[PDB]
């Protein structure tokens, strides 16, 4: 019946509701191509989208609507979303209603603009726009439980308690799986592999996604990799060309935990979560310490679970239990907690419809959200 | 060991050489090792078979050029060895290697194996007392005068601009593009097929770049340049031969502002210089504005300031005090700076020794540059 | 409703005929025959007076289209296959005569890569196209053809006569009407053409290493055959002079560059993603290709410069296949604008027409604005 769409700044993720997984997966991007007078033979699209982008790589510049979570071009995203719709789900979005994600504290226009290109260029009969770590949390299982919630477009974290968010506590972070890719950009600039152009942004982040583990101490891990050459794995490209790097494993998810490499002057993803728990009541941290609940891709590094355990129990007392809950599926976390909230009966009450949007406005959706 | 220590300014186009303490760079060279074509059968030739420097330049027909370096990284290491000799040996310097210290110059976010690679190099096949490699950025304002200030430079490998607030060079802030005066002059030679006058050879080569340095100008609005017709100016070959030079001489230089013409996707010169402020703290960018240096010789077309600065307005925030400055000797800036900065008594600390170099390796050289 | 024109010009040949039509009708060369001239005179040439370049178009156009087409254009729309960097003043010359003094209701100045693509039905390929006048290379990635990629050494046909009036001139062996050798100081072009069509012979990879020691410091010398000639001055011509014009085309020494490595340029300059499909698709056109035994020589000269160091760095193991088109490579170029124009009646209207000409001024080249 209802329709879940995650708008990912990076893999932009659809299905329908009550599954066990998305349907329609494939990167945010809208690849435009080289204007040159010179003609074009047999006919071709002016603006691709999604997989065609990723596919005819090489000449289109690649172009992300959404950064850091946040809508630059919305010509770029009414496309993605009639990609979606039309192309990849073959289904009209005018019969089903449409549930929507955006990351917590977001520019209050954006949903508005969100809700109006829904509403009036779609002509969607319901839609609603959930934060993505209720629905991480919600697709864990868990009522209480911080979410410590890392995709591309921005790190945040949101601690809830019996059924109860805190939206006080909740930290964004500007730090994200996009400035990681970027910065294994750089490094391998510094190591003789020259990546200028956004068709090699695609590669780097391929690379980033196969070889990179977090490091369980990161000076133990720099000295290993000075003495031995076993850590030094190899890619093979797309092109034939193959390349080894042995540094830049370990060091470009480090960013993460230490944010001074990128120049950002901002706490950790480890503190970061520490300082959100803090921000809350103090009789509600032990359950907050125990459900430390991750969700997202830049949460997909190996070995991430271990070096959370190890930072949070530094930084908390020692009498703690700290407890990092890790699910093999928590890359599609976000999506599924919709699936979940679209299939219960309770949620049918709570959506906006055509009549109460005509009657107020875009501004009706602040109070439907939290 | 404390000698007159020598200052190398190092350059894919071109490089050149002196001595600490001077007011001009008195050896001024192309960066190239020329080699013959043809067969030498009478006897009493031109001897050696590598040629660098004025012999090169005079004896262009015989010789197939080739650069060592590409957008300040050396390819062929075994030419720019041959280049160094040619620099220290009695054809130019009359000085040993042996008794002077040495300032190199590289450009800024090269590969770290180039680096060391030089470094060895002047370590053990010369054999240096001390080393020492340095930005064109610090050296440029050392030549000014000024601690403040951005440095947009354009040579003939890179274009990067680097800014710098009071001696605080920001790495996070620089910006680096492969778009510069070889590309210039390769564009100039691709339009020159579309006027008729086709050139192929690597001595051949170097008439487009002679046609780029003397005719060519930056239009203030190219739309307007291109509905109107253009007169056709005339030009003199070395040969004898008019050459008609039309349109290309003023869409040549577009390039630099409109890398889309290439077919590979680029910042720009005005790009660059504005992203560079821009991704700098906010209390920073006012100063980095009011203080804008130019070097290298991509700076030097006719109308260049005036469109940078028009650039400049339509990107940069209104009301803003814009002041493009540019020395007189734009080409040895980088130079003057490193004769500057050799003669000031605190570069005996900055220096790599070939003791400590012998003791720790590439670690202590990457230490010391930054 | 209406098969429109398609022509295709060029210094030594011009392929013109139907849309539609598998092959041209005819093919008459470039030259025109003028009464009361020594010699035949070309009609494509480049930085020239521009009044005398109109009427040597409208000269070859009239002599074209009687015995060619066997109409007036006036009909229906033409295909004027350019090749890409041919220059603006010669496109413009074009679009003045074929609006101005003809007539025409449409024109079209399309790139000959593209076109040579369309006829083997991909998206992607590197192509190189071996004309008279150079030897162009211009790789094409899903329709878009990759500007900045390119190289084009003046290798083609006019350096290949260039060749064959020096080393014929060095070793000379003409019949009385023996000996005398050097008594004409000149040849014609239309029997050094003839001459290069049957006789020379191109060698394999062993065989032009063979050649190029044996230049500098032998093996395999025949087979030699005697060229006729008029007025009673048979030449007996040999059998290394044909093969040593023939490697001059694959001489890599000193200028680093051939035929083969402008390829290997072009791929060089292309970007990563783009990289393998280019690599597989490696499409070969244009006169030079014609020549007997040629496809292996440069396919295997392109495997050995890849074999070298300087090239391993960078493309390393790569499956260079040649997909050979449906028509003869000379005519490649043609059939793609005949399968251009013919189909389809909607991509003729993003070409130019009449009324765009007269009030506009040209056709967009491709440049600023
Ligand atoms: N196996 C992996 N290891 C490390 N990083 C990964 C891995 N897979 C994906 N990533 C990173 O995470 C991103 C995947 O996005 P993700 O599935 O988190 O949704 P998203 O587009 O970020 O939306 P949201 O912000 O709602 O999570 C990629 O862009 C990539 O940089
Ligand atoms: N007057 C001029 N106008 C335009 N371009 C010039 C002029 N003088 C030099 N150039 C170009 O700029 C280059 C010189 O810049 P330079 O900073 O020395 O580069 P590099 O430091 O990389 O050698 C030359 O290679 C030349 O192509
Ligand atoms: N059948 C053939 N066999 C061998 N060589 C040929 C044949 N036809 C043409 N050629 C050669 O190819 C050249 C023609 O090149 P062409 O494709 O017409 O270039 P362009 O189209 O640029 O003028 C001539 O120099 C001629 O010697």
């Amino acid at each position: 019946a209802a329709l879940v769409v995650d708008n990912g700044s990076g893999m932009c993720k659809a299905g329908f509701a009550g599954d066990d997984a998305p349907r329609a997966v494939f990167p945010s991007i809208v690849g435009r191509p080289r204007h040159q007078g010179v003609m074009v033979g047999m006919g071709q699209k002016d603006s691709y989208v999604g997989d065609e982008a990723q596919s005819k790589r090489g000449i289109l510049t690649l172009k992300y609507p959404i950064e850091h979570g946040i809508v630059t071009n919305w010509d770029d995203m009414e496309k993605i979303w009639h990609h979606t719709f039309y192309n990849e789900l073959r289904v009209a979005p005018e019969e089903h209603p449409v549930l929507l994600t955006e990351a917590p504290l977001n520019p209050k226009a954006n949903r508005e603009k969100m809700t109006q290109i829904m509403f009036e260029t779609f002509n969607t009969p319901a839609m609603y726009v959930a934060i993505q770590a209720v629905l991480s949390l919600y697709a864990s299982g868990r009522t209480t439980g911080i979410v410590m919630d890392s995709g591309d477009g921005v790190t945040h974290t949101v601690p809830i308690y019996e059924g109860y968010a805190l939206p006080h506590a909740i930290l964004r972070l500007d730090l994200a799986g996009r400035d990681l890719t970027d910065y294994l950009m750089k490094i391998l600039t510094e190591r003789g592999y020259s990546f200028t152009t956004t068709a090699e942004r695609e590669i780097v982040r391929d690379i980033k996604e196969k070889l990179c583990y977090v490091a369980l101490d990161f000076e133990q891990e720099m000295a290993t990799a000075a003495s031995s050459s076993s850590l030094e794995k190899s890619y093979e490209l797309p092109d034939g060309q193959v390349i080894t790097i042995g540094n830049e494993r370990f060091r470009c998810p480090e960013a993460l935990f230490q944010p001074s490499f990128l120049g950002m002057e901002s706490c950790g993803i480890h503190e970061t979560t520490f300082n959100s728990i803090m921000k809350c009541d103090v009789d509600i941290r032990k359950d907050l310490y125990a459900n430390t609940v991750l969700s997202g891709g830049t949460t997909m590094y190996p070995g991430i679970a271990d070096r959370m355990q190890k930072e949070i129990t530094a930084l908390a007392p020692s009498t703690m239990k700290i407890k990092i809950i890790a699910p093999p599926e928590r890359k599609y976390s976000v999506w599924i907690g919709g699936s979940i909230l679209a299939s219960l009966s309770t949620f049918q009450q709570m959506w906006i419809s055509k009549q109460e949007y005509d009657e107020s406005g875009p501004s009706i959706v602040h109070r439907k959200c939290f | 060991i404390a000698n007159q220590p020598v200052v190398i300014d190092n350059g894919s186009g071109v490089i050149k050489a002196g001595f600490a303490g001077d007011q001009i760079p008195k050896y001024c060279f192309p960066n190239y090792v020329g080699r013959p074509k043809h067969v030498r059968v009478m006897a009493g030739a031109l001897e050696g078979d590598i040629f660098i420097g004025p012999k090169a330049e005079e004896h262009r027909g015989l010789l197939s050029i080739r650069y060592p370096m590409e957008h300040g990284i050396v390819k062929d290491w075994n030419d720019m060895e041959r280049i160094w000799q040619y620099v220290y040996s009695k054809e130019q310097l009359q000085t040993f290697s042996e008794e002077h210290p040495v300032l190199l110059t590289e450009a800024p976010l090269n590969p770290r194996k180039n680096r060391e690679r030089a470094a060895e190099v002047f370590f053990e096949t010369f054999n240096v007392p001390a080393l020492f490699i340095s930005m064109q950025a610090v050296l440029s304002l050392y030549a000014t005068g000024r601690t403040t200030g951005v440095v947009l430079d354009s040579g003939d490998g890179v274009t990067h601009a680097v800014p710098i607030y009071e001696g605080f060079a920001m790495p996070h802030s620089i910006m680096r593009i492969d778009i510069a005066g070889r590309d210039v002059s390769r564009f100039l030679r691709l339009y020159l097929r579309k006027e008729g006058y086709d050139f192929h050879s690597s001595s051949e080569f170097e008439i487009v770049k002679a046609i780029k340095e003397r005719a060519c100008y930056l239009s203030i609005n190219p739309q307007k340049d291109e509905t109107l017709e253009t007169e056709k100016a005339q030009y003199y070959l070395p040969d004898g031969s008019t050459i008609e030079i039309g349109p290309s001489r003023f869409r040549a230089p577009e390039l630099l502002f409109r890398p889309d013409l290439i077919g590979e996707e680029s910042e720009g010169i005005h790009e660059v210089l504005v992203f560079a402020i821009q991704k700098s703290d906010m209390d920073l960018r006012r100063t980095l504005f009011s203080n804008i240096v130019l070097s290298g010789g991509s700076t030097l077309f006719k109308g260049f300031g005036d469109r940078l600065l028009s650039e400049v307005k339509k990107l940069a925030p209104k009301d803003v005090k814009i002041r493009i400055s540019a020395p007189q000797e734009r080409l040895y800036s980088t130079w003057i700076g490193g004769s500057i900065l050799a003669s000031l008594d605190t570069f005996k600390k900055m220096w790599v020794s070939k003791k400590e170099y012998e003791e720790d390796g590439a670690r202590s050289i990457h230490r010391k540059t930054f | 409703e209406k098969t429109a024109v398609v022509i295709d010009l060029g210094e030594a040949f011009t392929k013109c005929g139907f849309a539609g039509e598998t092959g041209p009708r005819c093919i008459i060369p470039s030259v025109i025959k003028k009464a009361g001239m020594p010699k035949p005179i070309k009609v494509v040439q480049y930085n020239i007076n521009t009044e005398e370049l109109y009427s040597y178009l409208k000269e070859f156009i009239h002599i074209l289209y009687f015995r060619h087409l066997l109409v007036n254009p006036r009909d229906r729309r033409v295909v004027v296959i350019e090749s890409v960097l041919c220059p603006s003043h010669f496109r413009e010359t074009l679009t003045r005569v074929l609006f101005k003094y003809f007539e025409v209701p449409s024109v079209l100045l399309a790139p000959s890569h593209l076109m040579a693509l369309l006829t083997l039905g991909i998206n992607s390929a590197m192509v190189l196209d071996c004309g008279y006048r150079e030897s162009l290379v211009l790789p094409i990635y899903e329709g878009i053809p990759v500007l900045n990629c390119w190289g084009a050494l003046p290798l083609g046909g006019k350096a290949l006569h260039k060749e064959l009036e020096t080393q014929l001139l060095e070793q000379c062996t003409v019949d009385t009407g023996q000996s005398l050798p050097s008594v004409m100081g000149s040849i014609p072009e239309g029997v050094l053409e003839d001459i290069k069509v049957r006789t020379c012979f191109v060698s394999d990879l062993t065989r032009g290493l063979k050649i190029q020691a044996a230049k500098f410091n032998r093996p395999s010398p025949p087979p030699n055959v005697d060229y006729p000639l008029d007025g009673e001055k048979i030449l007996h011509v040999l059998g290394s002079i044909r093969d040593s014009v023939v490697e001059i085309l694959f001489e890599q020494d000193n200028e680093e560059k051939s035929v083969a490595t402008l390829i290997l340029d072009s791929l060089m300059q292309c970007p990563i993603d783009t990289r393998k499909q280019l690599a597989e698709n490696l499409v070969i056109i244009g006169g030079t290709s014609m020549l007997p035994g040629f496809l292996h020589r440069l396919l295997a000269e392109i495997r050995y410069l890849v074999e070298k160091p300087k090239y391993k760095k960078t493309l390393g193991t790569k499956t260079f296949r040649i997909h050979t088109p449906p028509a003869k490579a000379n005519c490649v170029a043609w059939l793609g604008g005949a399968i251009f124009g013919a189909l389809q009646d909607i991509l003729g209207s993003r070409s130019v027409s009449k009324e765009y000409y007269n009030q506009t001024g040209r056709i967009p080249d491709w440049c600023s604005l």
